[PDB]
C-alpha cells in the first residue's frame, strides 16, 4: 500500500546457499537449441535453453563409467522469453553468456522454377 | 525405539506440555526425481511411496494419467484392478490391525494373519512375478492379464479368510483388557475432524459419512454391494470397528467381483498408448514402431495441471499432476492421508500420556515412507 | 448405503447385567480368549523346512538378469539400448560397437545389481527377449565389487541354465 | 514498483535485528561447546561465526537482509534446543580439507578450474 | 606410463589420484590414519594381513568401492610378499610388535623383515618406498627395541639404498599407546625429556613425502613442538584426565632417554605445519569418571 | 433429536427459533451492508428463501428433508459461520473494482 | 488333518467352528499349474475397413480450459446436494 | 515328494557328501541344485 | 470415439460453469481468471491479497461449504516476474466438487499463513516454506521438516540441481561423520528425449 | 576356445589384454578372472548355409515369434551371400 520498496536488483545467491566458489566459478550460456539435422522438425525452436560449460568427466577405475564432481553439470532451463532469461541470470548472480537466434530465411521455389525454358535451373532427372 | 521417527515430547510428569514429531528423518526426493523422468519410467515411486498398499496407488496413478488423457479403461481390467484393488485394502486393514496389536503387545494375532498375509503374497506373486512392488498396472490397463488357475483359489482364500476373521474377532474385539486399553482415546470434534483435514478412516470413525466410492464413483464401485460403516464416537475401539467391517464389506466385494468377471479384452485398443502384444508386435511394422518409440521417449500428454484423489486404507490418496505438453510431467505431488493424519497429534494427545500417545500413533495406519514426499 | 456400529445399551434387565457382573467377577471371556489359543495351539504348523523345502514361487518371477543365446548360434543381444533407454534406476549401462564381420554387437554390459530394482521392463522391453530375468533369487555375495555385472557374467550366468529359462518362457509367451 | 517489505523500514532496522541475532549467537556459543562435548575452543568458534556474518556483507535490500535474520534465528533456536547433534555443529566448521589454493601455479598442476 | 595412473580432475572418493599403495601392517593404528588418509585422498591402496578378516573388516569401509584390497602374507616367505607387490607404485614398511612373543622375538622382525620385503621391493622396482622407525634409536645401551630398530634401518640403508627411512616421535591419538599406558596405571619420579607429536600432521607429511618428489633417499624425522619435561606430562595428564602388557622392556622406552637431532629435517621444513599437545589432549581426554 | 451420530455435537431440544433469531441476525447484519453490491442480493434471496422454508414449518423431520444439510444442528452451525463471515465483510470491501492485475504473461500456461 | 479324533475334538471343543471343515492347509484343492495354453482376444478394435483413428482418437480431443472473467433465480451450488444416504438392510446396528 | 502333507512340504531334497569335495554332509547349500530339479522343487510345475 | 474414450459430465460442466461465474461476479476485488476443465474441476487464478477473504468466503458462506482441504502447492516456473504458485485444494463435503485455488506469489513477497482459517495447512505451509522459500508472515512455527539442519539449499528449486551439494561419510580421523563436495560415482546419464513435430495442435501457443 | 596373455592370462573375446603397469592386473591376483570359455564368433562358421532355392526369404530364428522379428532378406547377388542381421547365418540361392 505504496510501502517500503526500494528499487534495487536482486541476489539471491545469499538465500539458495550455492557454494560461491560454484557461483564465481562457471559461466551459463543462453541459446535457442538448433535444430537436430538428421530430422527435420522444428517444433524443438520456440524455447530458451539455459546450460553450464562442460567440465571435467574422469573414467571410473572399477567399472569404466564416467565419474564427474560437477553438481550443476547437468541442468538445462527452458524458458520462453530472452529479457526474463537474461534477467533470471542477472537474478540468480552467476555470469552468462548470450547467443541470439538464427531464424529460417524465407525463399522462393516453384515447380515451373524447376522447369524454365532458358535459365539453367533445371532439375534434368526427375 | 522401533515403531522410526523423532518425537521431541515436553511434558508435565507423565502427562504432557507439548509434543511435537520430529519428521524428514525420512526424506528421499521422490518429487524431484519424477521430475527427472518419464511416466512409465516412474511409475514405481508411485508404487512405493507408500508401501504397504501395492496396488491402490498403482490404481490411483493410472486413473490420474487416464483422467489427464481421456481414455477409458476396458471393462475386464476395471473389474480385474477392483478386485486387486479390493485384496489391497484388505491387506492394508489387515495389517494395521496387526501392527497395532504387536506395538501394544497382544504377539500372537500378528503372525496368524501374516500367514494369511503370506497366502495373499503368493496370489501377488503368481500374478505378476514380484513379492511386493508389483507394478503390473500400466497408465489405461492392466499389463499381462492373469493366467488360468487364480478365481477358485480366490474363492477358497475367501471362505477360510472369512472364518479367519471371525476368529479374530474371537481372539481380540470384547477382549477385556484391549477394550480397557481403548475406551475414551483420542477425541476428535467434528470441526476439528474438517480443519485438521483428517481423511478416510478417520472421518468414517467420528461423525460425518463420507467416502470417495459412494460419493464420486471413480470406477465401476457403482455396480457391487456393500456399505461403508460410520463411526459413532470420538475414539479408537470404534475405528477398529469399522476397519474390521470394511474388511469384510471388502470380502463382500471379492465375491461380487468373481461372480461379475467378464471375458472382455486385457488393455486398451490404443497402440499410441498402451504397447502392442509381443506376436503383433513382431509381425507388423506400425506395431514394431510404436513399441520402440513408445518405450524411448514415451506417450505424448496434453498439457494441464490435474488432481485426483482416491480411496487409500489410510485415507484420501491424492495425486497431482502438473503436466507441461510434453513426454514427461512437470511436477507431481502426493496428497497424504498419513501426513494429515499425523498433523492433528497435538488435539489428538492433548490429554493423554504417552503409552497412549503410542497407541494414538499405531491405531492410526501411519507408514512414515507415505508420510515423506 | 451404510452402518454404523456401537448401538448396543448395557441392558437394565437383571439377567444381562447379573450377566455382565459374573463376567467381571468371575473371569470368563479371558478364559475364552485362552481356549482359542489352544484350539490354535493343537493344530498344525505351516512351516517349509526351508534348506530342503524351498518355498512355491510363480512362473513369472524375477531374479538373475541373465542373457540369452540363439539355438545354435551366438548372442541374441544387438545392443541397440531400449534397455537402458527404459531402465528405471539407469542401471543398465551399454557401449556397442560391431565385430568385423558386419553384425552390430557390443563392448560392454553392465548391470548395477545395487541400483536394480527388478521390474521387468528390461525383460518387457527387449525386442528379442534377449536379457531375461531369471528364475533364482540367490545373490547373496560378500563383497560390493562383485554385485556389479559384466557382460560375461551374464553370459556364463544365462549358458548355466538353458532349458530352465526356456521352459518357462515357452510356459509364458502367451500371457505376455 | 511499490513492492511489500518484510519487517523493516530501510536497512538501519535491518542492522539492529542483526546485531540483535549476533548478540543472540554471541551469548549462544558457550552453552553449545559445554553441552556438545565438542573439540574446538571457544574464540575460535566465535571467530568462525562473525566471519560468517562478514562472509555476506554486500547485501542492499532490506527484505534479503531481514530473510537473513530469520535465517538466523531459526538456526539459533536449533542449536538452543538440542534438536540439532554433534555433526551438524561440526558440519559448520571445515576441518577436512581439500586445501585447494587460489595459486595459479597449485591450479596448474591439478587443473581444469576457469 | 599407461594412463589411468596419472591424478584426475579434482581429489577424493574415487576423484581418481596418482599412487598405488602397497602398505604393510596397517592393521595398527598409525597405518589405520594412514589408510583413511589415502581414501580420503582417494588412490588405491593394497593391504596384506594375516590376521581375521574382521579387523580388516572394520578398516574397510574408510575405503572407497573396491578402492582397498585385501590379501594375505606369512612371516617368513618372500612369496606371498612378491605377490603382493608385483603390480606396486609406492610401497611402505609399517610393521612391529613392541613386545616378544614365543613364535617371534625382536630378533628377525625387525631384522629379517625389512630385509626381505625390499629385497623383493628392489627386484619388483618401486619407488619411494618408505620404513618407519622409532627417534632415537641408536646402537647404544639400554634398548634391544632401539637397537634392533637401528640395525634394521643400516638394512635399508644398505639393501635398496634409494628408500626413505622415517622416524618419528612418541606420536599420540585416538588410540595411543602412551597415553592409555598413563591411563592404565595403579610410577616412578625421575628426570626425563620427551617431545610428544600429534598423529595427523604426521601422516600428513608422510603422504606429502610419497606423492612429492625430491625427498627419496633422505632420512626425516617429527619433533614435538614444546619439547617438555615428563614429570609435567604425567602430572598434566593426571589433572586433566580429574582422578587426584607391562613389561620392564615398555617402561624403560617410556622412560630412559628421548632427544633431539639436528642433521634433518622436522616437520615445516617437509612443507606441513606441526600442531600441539593441547587442543587434541582435551579432545582425547574423555572417559574421566561416569 | 437424540444422540446424534457427530462426536462433540450434542442435540437440542427447541431448534427452530433458535436458528430463526440466527435467520433476523444475518438479515441485519447484512443490512448494514450497502445495497449495489449483488453479494447483498445473492445472500438476501437465499436467506429469504430458507427462512421462508422454516418460518411456514413447525417440522423437524421434513425440515430436514425440505432444507439440506442434516440433520439439523449443522444448518445452526453453518449459519454461525455465515454471521461470523459477515461480520468480517463489513470490512475488507470486497465489491470495490480490482485490485491489481498481473503481468498477463502468467496464466499463459504452456510455456 | 493327519490326527486323531480325540485331539479333533478337544480342538473343536475349544472353539466351535468346525475346524476339520476349513484347515487353511490345503492339499489338492489347488487348481493345478501347467496349464492348458490360453488364448486372447482382441478387443473392439483389429475389425478392419471402418476403425480408423482419426475416428477413435481419445488423446486429441483434449482441449485448452475455457476461460471466463478476468430476474436472478441464481445463487446456485457447484452441484445439486448430494441424495443423504439409507440405512442398509444387511444386518444393520441396528 | 509327498503328497498326503499340506502345500509346501511336498518336494523335498537330501544332498550328498562331497558333490564336489567341500565335504557337503553337513552345511548344505540353495544352488547345490541342477536346473531342472530347481523348476521342480519351487513347486512352478506339476512334472518330475 | 464410443469405445475406449473416457465420457465426460456435460452437466457438470455447466454447472461448474454457472459457478464460476457466480464467484467472480460477486468477489470482483480478487478474481482474475476462473477456468473449466475440459475434465471439468473448476479452476479459480487468485491475485496474492485476497488469501485470508476468499478462503473465509469459501470455508463458509454456505452456497458452498468447502471444509476439506487438499494441497497447496508451489509449482516452481521461471521465466515469470512472480514465480511460485501457491495451489490451494478445496473439497466441499455437501456437494462433491473440487477447486483448484490457484494464488500466484514470487520469490520474495510473502502471503498470509492459512492456517488462521485452515488449521490442516499448517504442516503443508511449514513444508513449502522448507522447500520453495515462499515466506509467510504472521505463522506461528517456521521451522524444517523434510531436510537436515545443516542441509539448506530450498532444494525443490528448478534452480537447485539434482544431487545436492554435500555428501555423507564417515571418517576415523574425526571419529564421526563428515560432510563432503559430491563425488558421483556415475554420471546421471542425462536423456534428451523431446521430439518435434508437434504432437497437439490444439495447444498451438501463437509466434512473436 | 580362448588365446592366452604373454603373462599368462585368460584373454577374451574382445581384446582387452593388459599392460605390464597395469593395476587391473592387481585386482586380479588371487581372484580368478572369469571369462566367457565360449566365444560367440566361432558358432556361426561351423553352421551349414542353408540354402533355398527361391529369390526373396524369410526369417524368423527358431520358432514363431520366439526370437527375432521377421526379416525378409534378398538373394541376387551371387557372390555375396544374404547375412541376416539377427541371426548372422546365411543363406544362398539355387539355380
Ligand atoms: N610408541 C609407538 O607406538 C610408536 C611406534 N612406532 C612404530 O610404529 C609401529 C607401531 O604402530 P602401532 O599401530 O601403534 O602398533 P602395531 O603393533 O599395532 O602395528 C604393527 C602392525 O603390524 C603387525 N605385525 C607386527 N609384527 C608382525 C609380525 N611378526 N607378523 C605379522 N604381523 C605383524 C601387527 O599385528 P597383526 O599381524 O595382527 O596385523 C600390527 O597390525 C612400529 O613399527 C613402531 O616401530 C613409531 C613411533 C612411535
Ligand atoms: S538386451 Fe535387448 S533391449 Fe538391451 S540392448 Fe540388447 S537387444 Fe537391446
Ligand atoms: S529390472 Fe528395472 S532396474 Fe533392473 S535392469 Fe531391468 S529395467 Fe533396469
Ligand atoms: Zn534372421
Amino acid at each position: 500500500t505504496q510501502l517500503i520498496t526500494v528499487d534495487e536488483k536482486l541476489d539471491i545467491t545469499t538465500l539458495t546457499g550455492v557454494p560461491e566458489e560454484h557461483i564465481k566459478t562457471r559461466k551459463a550460456r543462453i541459446f535457442v537449441p538448433a535444430r537436430n539435422n538428421m530430422q527435420s522438425g522444428v517444433n524443438n525452436t520456440k524455447k530458451w535453453k539455459m546450460e553450464f560449460d562442460t567440465r571435467e568427466r574422469w573414467e571410473n577405475p572399477l567399472m569404466g563409467w564416467a565419474s564427474t564432481a560437477d553438481p550443476l553439470s547437468n541442468l538445462v532451463l527452458t524458458f520462453s522469453t530472452k529479457e526474463d532469461a537474461i534477467a533470471f541470470a542477472e537474478k540468480n548472480g552467476w555470469s552468462y553468456d548470450v547467443e541470439e537466434r538464427k531464424v529460417p530465411k524465407p525463399k522462393s521455389k516453384s515447380y515451373g522454377a524447376n522447369f524454365s525454358w532458358n535459365k539453367r535451373t533445371r532439375v534434368s532427372t526427375k | 525405539h522401533p515403531a522410526v521417527l523423532r518425537l521431541v515430547m515436553e511434558l508435565s510428569g507423565e502427562m504432557v506440555r507439548k509434543c511435537d514429531p520430529h519428521i524428514g528423518l525420512l526424506h528421499r526426493g521422490t518429487e524431484k526425481l519424477i521430475e527427472y523422468k518419464t511416466y512409465l519410467q516412474a511409475l514405481p515411486y508411485f508404487d512405493r511411496l507408500d508401501y504397504v498398499s501395492m496396488m491402490c496407488n498403482e490404481q490411483a496413478y493410472s486413473l490420474a494419467v487416464e483422467k489427464l488423457l481421456n481414455i477409458q479403461p476396458p471393462p475386464r481390467a476395471q473389474w480385474i484392478r477392483v478386485l486387486f484393488g479390493e485384496i489391497t485394502r484388505l491387506l492394508n486393514h489387515i495389517m494395521a490391525v496387526t501392527t497395532h496389536a504387536l506395538d501394544i503387545g497382544a504377539m500372537t494375532p500378528f503372525f496368524w494373519m501374516f500367514e494369511e498375509r503370506e497366502k495373499m503374497f503368493e496370489f501377488y506373486e503368481r500374478v505378476s512375478g514380484a513379492r511386493m512392488h508389483a507394478a503390473y498396472v500400466r497408465p489405461g490397463g492392466v499389463h499381462q492379464d492373469l493366467p488360468l488357475g487364480l478365481m477358485d483359489d480366490i474363492y477358497e482364500f475367501s471362505k477360510n479368510f472369512s472364518l479367519r476373521i471371525d476368529e479374530l474377532e474371537e481372539m481380540l474385539t470384547n477382549n477385556r483388557i484391549w477394550r480397557n486399553r481403548t475406551v475414551d482415546i483420542g477425541v476428535v470434534t467434528a470441526e476439528d475432524a474438517l480443519n485438521y483435514g483428517f481423511s478416510g478412516v478417520m472421518l468414517r470413525g467420528s461423525g460425518i459419512q463420507w467416502d470417495l466410492r459412494k460419493t464420486q464413483p471413480y470406477d465401476v464401485y457403482d455396480q457391487v454391494e456393500f456399505d461403508v460403516p460410520i463411526g459413532s464416537r470420538g475414539d479408537c475401539y470404534d475405528r477398529y470397528l469399522c476397519r474390521v467391517e470394511e474388511m469384510r464389506q471388502s470380502i463382500r466385494i471379492i465375491s461380487q467381483c468373481l461372480n461379475k468377471m467378464p471375458p472382455g479384452e486385457i488393455k486398451v485398443d490404443d497402440a499410441k498408448v498402451s504397447p502392442p502384444k509381443r506376436a503383433e508386435m513382431k509381425t507388423s511394422m506400425e506395431s514394431l514402431i510404436h513399441h520402440f518409440k513408445l518405450y524411448t521417449e514415451g506417450y505424448q500428454v496434453p498439457p494441464g495441471a490435474t488432481y485426483t484423489a482416491i480411496e487409500a486404507p489410510k485415507g484420501e490418496f491424492g495425486v497431482y499432476l502438473v503436466s507441461d505438453g510434453s513426454s514427461r510431467p512437470y511436477r507431481c505431488k502426493i496428497k497424504a492421508p498419513g501426513f494429515a493424519h499425523l498433523a492433528g497429534l497435538d488435539k489428538m494427545s492433548k490429554g493423554h500420556m504417552l503409552a497412549d500417545v503410542v497407541a494414538i500413533i499405531g491405531t492410526q495406519d501411519i507408514v512414515f515412507g507415505e508420510v515423506d514426499r | 448405503t451404510y452402518k454404523y456400529v456401537n448401538l448396543r445399551e448395557p441392558s437394565m434387565d437383571m439377567k444381562s447385567v447379573t450377566d455382565r457382573a459374573a463376567q467381571t467377577l468371575l473371569w470368563t471371556e479371558l478364559i475364552r480368549g485362552l481356549g482359542m489359543t489352544l484350539s490354535y495351539l493343537f493344530r498344525e504348523p505351516a512351516t517349509i523346512n526351508y534348506p530342503f523345502e524351498k518355498g512355491p514361487l510363480s512362473p513369472r518371477f524375477r531374479g538373475e538378469h541373465a542373457l540369452r543365446r540363439y539355438p545354435s548360434g551366438e548372442e541374441r543381444c544387438i545392443a541397440c539400448k531400449l534397455c537402458e533407454a527404459v531402465c528405471p534406476a539407469q542401471a543398465i549401462t551399454i557401449e556397442a560397437e560391431p565385430r568385423a564381420d558386419g553384425s552390430r554387437r557390443t563392448t560392454r554390459y553392465d548391470i548395477d545389481m545395487t541400483k536394480c530394482i527388478y521390474c521387468g521392463f528390461c525383460q518387457e522391453a527387449c525386442p528379442v527377449d534377449a536379457i531375461v530375468e531369471g528364475p533364482n533369487f540367490e545373490f547373496s555375495t560378500e563383497t560390493h565389487e562383485e554385485l556389479l555385472y559384466n557382460k560375461e557374467k551374464l553370459l556364463n550366468n544365462g549358458d548355466k541354465w538353458e532349458a530352465e529359462i526356456a521352459a518357462n518362457i515357452q510356459a509364458d509367451y502367451l500371457y505376455r | 514498483t511499490s513492492v511489500k517489505p518484510i519487517f523493516s523500514r530501510d536497512m538501519n532496522e535491518a542492522k539492529r535485528r542483526v546485531r540483535e541475532l549476533y548478540r543472540a549467537w554471541y551469548r549462544e556459543v558457550p552453552n553449545t561447546v559445554h553441552l556438545f562435548q565438542l573439540d574446538i575452543s571457544v574464540k575460535q568458534g566465535r571467530d568462525k561465526v562473525r566471519e560468517m556474518f562478514k562472509k555476506n556483507a554486500h547485501v542492499t535490500d532490506p527484505r534479503v537482509v531481514d530473510l537473513l535474520v530469520i535465517k538466523g534465528k531459526m538456526e539459533l533456536e536449533e542449536t538452543i534446543n538440542v534438536w540439532k547433534q554433534r555433526t551438524h555443529v561440526m558440519r559448520f566448521f571445515h576441518e577436512t580439507e581439500a586445501p585447494r589454493p587460489k595459486d595459479f601455479l597449485s591450479k596448474f598442476y591439478v587443473g581444469h578450474d576457469p | 606410463l599407461h594412463h589411468a595412473v596419472i591424478p584426475h580432475g579434482k581429489g577424493g572418493r574415487s576423484s581418481v589420484s596418482g599412487i598405488v599403495a602397497t602398505v604393510f601392517g596397517a592393521t595398527g593404528f598409525l597405518g589405520r590414519y594412514l589408510v583413511n588418509h589415502l581414501g580420503r585422498m582417494g588412490s588405491q591402496v593394497i593391504v596384506p594381513y594375516r590376521c581375521e578378516p574382521y579387523d580388516t573388516m572394520h578398516l574397510r569401509p574408510m575405503g572407497d568401492l573396491g578402492q582397498i584390497i585385501f590379501m594375505d602374507w606369512n612371516g617368513r616367505d618372500k612369496d606371498s610378499i612378491r605377490r603382493a607387490v608385483e603390480h606396486s607404485n609406492v610401497v611402505i614398511n609399517l610393521v612391529g610388535r613392541e613386545w616378544e612373543t614365543k613364535n617371534f622375538d625382536f630378533e628377525d622382525v625387525f631384522v629379517k623383515i625389512p630385509q626381505a620385503i625390499a629385497q623383493v621391493s628392489k627386484e619388483a622396482g618401486v619407488e619411494k618406498f618408505i620404513h618407519i622407525s622409532h627417534l632415537n634409536a641408536d646402537i647404544k645401551s639400554s634398548s634391544k627395541y632401539l637397537r634392533n630398530k637401528a640395525v634394521g634401518e643400516k638394512e635399508v640403508r644398505e639393501t635398496f639404498p634409494e628408500a626413505t627411512i622415517i622416524k618419528p616421535a612418541d606420536i599420540f591419538g585416538r588410540e595411543d599407546r602412551f597415553l592409555n599406558y598413563f591411563a592404565n596405571i595403579r610410577s616412578l619420579g625421575k628426570k626425563t625429556v620427551k617431545q610428544p607429536v600429534y598423529i595427523v600432521d604426521v601422516t600428513k607429511g608422510i603422504i606429502n613425502a610419497i606423492k612429492d618428489p625430491d625427498a627419496r633417499g633422505k632420512t626425516f624425522a617429527f619433533v614435538g613442538p614444546n619439547r617438555y619435561l615428563l614429570f609435567d606430562l604425567v602430572q598434566y595428564v593426571f589433572a586433566v584426565a580429574h582422578r587426584p602388557w607391562t613389561t620392564r622392556d615398555k617402561v624403560e622406552r617410556i622412560h630412559t632417554t628421548d632427544r633431539t637431532l639436528p642433521h634433518l629435517p622436522g616437520l615445516e621444513d617437509l612443507g606441513v605445519q606441526a600442531t600441539p599437545l593441547e587442543l587434541k589432549a582435551i579432545e582425547v581426554l574423555r572417559r574421566h569418571r561416569t | 433429536k437424540k444422540t446424534t451420530g457427530l462426536v462433540g455435537l450434542a442435540v437440542c431440544e427447541t431448534p427452530h427459533e433458535r436458528l430463526k433469531i440466527l435467520y433476523t441476525k444475518i438479515l441485519d447484519v447484512l443490512g448494514h451492508i450497502p445495497k449495489n453490491a449483488a453479494y447483498r442480493k445473492y445472500t438476501e434471496q437465499i436467506t429469504n428463501e430458507k427462512l421462508s422454508i422454516v418460518k411456514a414449518e413447525p417440522d423437524v423431520k421434513k425440515l430436514e428433508e425440505q432444507l439440506q444439510g442434516g440433520q439439523i444442528e449443522e444448518v445452526i452451525l453453518q449459519a454461525e459461520n455465515e454471521l461470523s463471515l459477515a461480520r468480517k465483510m463489513i470490512q475488507w470491501k470486497p465489491w470495490e473494482p480490482l485490485v491489481e492485475e498481473p503481468p498477463a504473461s502468467q496464466w499463459k500456461w504452456p510455456i | 488333518a493327519s490326527a486323531t479324533r480325540l485331539i479333533q475334538g478337544l480342538r473343536n471343543w475349544a472353539s466351535g467352528r468346525d475346524l476339520q471343515a476349513k484347515l487353511q492347509l490345503r492339499y489338492q484343492e489347488i487348481s493345478k499349474r501347467t496349464q492348458p495354453p490360453p488364448k486372447l482376444p482382441v478387443g473392439p478394435s483389429h475389425r478392419l475397413s471402418n476403425n480408423y483413428y482419426c475416428a477413435r482418437d481419445g488423446r486429441r480431443e483434449a482441449m485448452p480450459p475455457s476461460i471466463v472473467m478476468s430476474s436472478e433465480k441464481k445463487a446456485v451450488s457447484p452441484a445439486p446436494p448430494i441424495k443423504r444416504w439409507e440405512l442398509s438392510q444387511d444386518e444393520p446396528y441396528l | 515328494e509327498d503328497n498326503k502333507q499340506f502345500f509346501g512340504r511336498h518336494r523335498w531334497v537330501i544332498y550328498t557328501t562331497e558333490m564336489n569335495g567341500k565335504n557337503t554332509f553337513w552345511d548344505v547349500d540353495g544352488s547345490m541344485v541342477p536346473p531342472e530339479w530347481h523348476r521342480w522343487l519351487h513347486c512352478m510345475t506339476d512334472d518330475p | 470415439t464410443r469405445p475406449t474414450v473416457r465420457p465426460r459430465n456435460d452437466v457438470a460442466h455447466k454447472q461448474l460453469s454457472a459457478f464460476g461465474e457466480y464467484v467472480a461476479e460477486i468477489l470482483p476485488k480478487y478474481v482474475q481468471q476462473v477456468q473449466v476443465s475440459c475434465f471439468s474441476e473448476l479452476e479459480i487464478c487468485i491475485h496474492p491479497d485476497g488469501v485470508i477473504p476468499v478462503l473465509t468466503f469459501l470455508r463458509d458462506h454456505s452456497n458452498a461449504q468447502f471444509k476439506s482441504l487438499a494441497d497447496l502447492t508451489a509449482v516452481d516456473i521461471p521465466t515469470r516476474q512472480n514465480r511460485f504458485e501457491i495451489v490451494y485444494n478445496l473439497l466441499s463435503l455437501r456437494f462433491n466438487s473440487r477447486i483448484r485455488v490457484k494464488t500466484y506469489t514470487d520469490e520474495l513477497t510473502p502471503v498470509e499463513s492459512s492456517v488462521s482459517v485452515y488449521k490442516a495447512a499448517n504442516w503443508y505451509e511449514r513444508e513449502i516454506w522448507d522447500m520453495f522459500g515462499v515466506f509467510f508472515a504472521n505463522h506461528p512455527d517456521l521451522r524444517r521438516i523434510l531436510t537436515d539442519y545443516g542441509f539448506e539449499g530450498h532444494p525443490f528449486r528448478k534452480d537447485f540441481p539434482l544431487s545436492g551439494y554435500v555428501e555423507l561419510r564417515y571418517d576415523d580421523e574425526v571419529k564421526r561423520v563428515v560432510a563432503e563436495p559430491v563425488e558421483l560415482a556415475q554420471e546421471f546419464r542425462k536423456f534428451d528425449l523431446n521430439s518435434p513435430w508437434e504432437a497437439f495442435p490444439a495447444y498451438r501457443q501463437p509466434p512473436e | 576356445g580362448v588365446r592366452t596373455s604373454p603373462t599368462g592370462e585368460k584373454v577374451t573375446h574382445t581384446g582387452q589384454v593388459y599392460d605390464d603397469e597395469d593395476y587391473r592386473r592387481v585386482r586380479f591376483v588371487g581372484r580368478q578372472k572369469e571369462v566367457n570359455e565360449n566365444f560367440a564368433i566361432d558358432l556361426i562358421a561351423e553352421q551349414p548355409v542353408s540354402q533355398v532355392g527361391s529369390r526373396v526369404i524369410s526369417c524368423d530364428g527358431g520358432g514363431g515369434a520366439l526370437g527375432h522379428p521377421r526379416v525378409y532378406i534378398n538373394l541376387d547377388k551371387e557372390t555375396k551371400t544374404g547375412t541376416c542381421g539377427y541371426c548372422g547365418l546365411q543363406f544362398r540361392q539355387q539355380h
